[PDB]
């Protein structure tokens, strides 16, 4: 309905850490528990204030149990922002979380802006990754850092309300 | 958990189960291939057509 | 074709991988409605995509 | 490259028939051997001279294993013609003919042309499907019929070539 910046951002993370969930969360307020591996490639858009702007934020998300396959050019296509994400109590994905910082360095713009996320903080009895390891790590790669639960929302908004700004 | 066969049976049974899944995790990657394919043509294309909620144009 | 495991373990080896296969089908079925329901839309907006050989428009 | 008329034309039938190498056999002069069951719904078109006129064939093509899905409705929307194929040397492809018969009565235009082909001619030792008997259920059923083998191409051209002139 018009507004004054369309923001291309991508979701990218291992399967199973949550990307669809903070997508549905953010764009819809629904999560769903009984959440299926993400088949294809889809996108859905939402509107917010970020300073005295309007954004359209279209978001795209996709299975994150490949690396590199013949959508991956078009997914990070015109993209200015990515969320990569890790799940906070299997510490695998966030092993993984390099891997996927070389797979934007290869077929992302080199201007994207990236937030790393942790998400399923609300499984503080099964954390797996210190919050101080991963700040850690997001500082001394120059990318934006958060914790969040699609389940409960805690910092679902804050993690795209940055990133957007971060992208003005 | 079903007894009945012998030994030797059930273990050509478990051969014959092990080249169907085979068969299986083929078609699930030629599957995933097409889809992969068509994938990117609709976004060069078309790229509308992936919106949540579907609007038709 | 070969030996090691007991009756049982064979045994419950089969029953395994049933319940794999089930999985590898379900599977097959979800890509399978994806690609039909992705078909229907393509089909419907801009149906050149399918052509063989593929010219972009 | 102009023409005079394009023609919708659509294949159904068992999965196995020979659907897609009768496709690539009319389209391309090809024939594959080694030919996997059909993902999705593709066409290929050719021109062919029928009478004085040019004529765009757009043929389609889909996997026979299933009867009706979504795609059913837009696959017979606007097509003139089905060929309905089955083997020659199957005879439960045969069978099948009736309820693939119901499948267009359901979903195709009242008015499609509709010609029966029995694929696979050259599998003469092989043959589980007398002439006699298939050439008596079509003429009963107001259909044309054919035998082809889109292997060696006999009367592949004629098979599309008859549809096509009894679409005019
Ligand atoms: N406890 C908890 N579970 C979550 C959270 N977010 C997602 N989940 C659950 O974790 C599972 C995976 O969630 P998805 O959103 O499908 O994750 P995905 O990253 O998109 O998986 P792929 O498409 O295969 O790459 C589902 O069972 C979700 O319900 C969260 O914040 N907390
Ligand atoms: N001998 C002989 N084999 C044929 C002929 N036509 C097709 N075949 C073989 O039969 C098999 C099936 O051929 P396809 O063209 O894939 O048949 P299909 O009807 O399109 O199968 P679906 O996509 O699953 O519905 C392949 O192994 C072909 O090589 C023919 O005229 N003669
Ligand atoms: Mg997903
Ligand atoms: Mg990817
Ligand atoms: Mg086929
Ligand atoms: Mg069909």
């Amino acid at each position: 309905d018009e507004y004054d910046y369309l923001f291309k951002v991508v979701l990218i993370g291992d399967s199973g850490v949550g990307k669809s969930n903070l997508l549905s969360r953010f764009t819809r307020n629904e999560f769903n528990l009984e959440s299926k591996s993400t088949i294809g490639v889809e996108f859905a858009t939402r509107s917010i204030q970020v300073d005295g702007k309007t954004i359209k934020a279209q978001i795209w998300d996709t299975a994150g149990l490949e690396r590199y396959r013949a959508i991956t050019s078009a997914y990070y296509r015109g993209a200015v922002g990515a969320l990569l994400v890790y799940d906070i109590a299997k510490h695998l994905t966030y092993e993984n979380v390099e891997r996927w910082l070389k797979e934007l360095r290869d077929h992302a713009d080199s201007n994207i802006v990236i937030m790393l996320v942790g998400n399923k903080s609300d499984l503080r009895h099964l954390r797996a990754v210190p919050t101080d390891e991963a700040r850690a790590f997001a500082e001394k790669n120059g990318l934006s850092f958060i914790e969040t639960s699609a389940l409960d929302s805690t910092n679902v908004e804050a993690a795209f309300q940055t990133i957007l700004t971060e992208i003005y | 958990g079903y007894r009945s066969l012998t030994y030797e049976e059930v273990l050509q049974e478990l051969v014959k189960h092990k080249e169907l899944l085979r068969r299986k995790d083929t078609h699930i990657r030629e599957l995933e291939d097409y889809i992969d394919n068509l994938l990117v043509r609709v976004m060069e294309e078309t790229p509308s057509i992936l919106r949540v909620p579907y609007e038709p144009s």
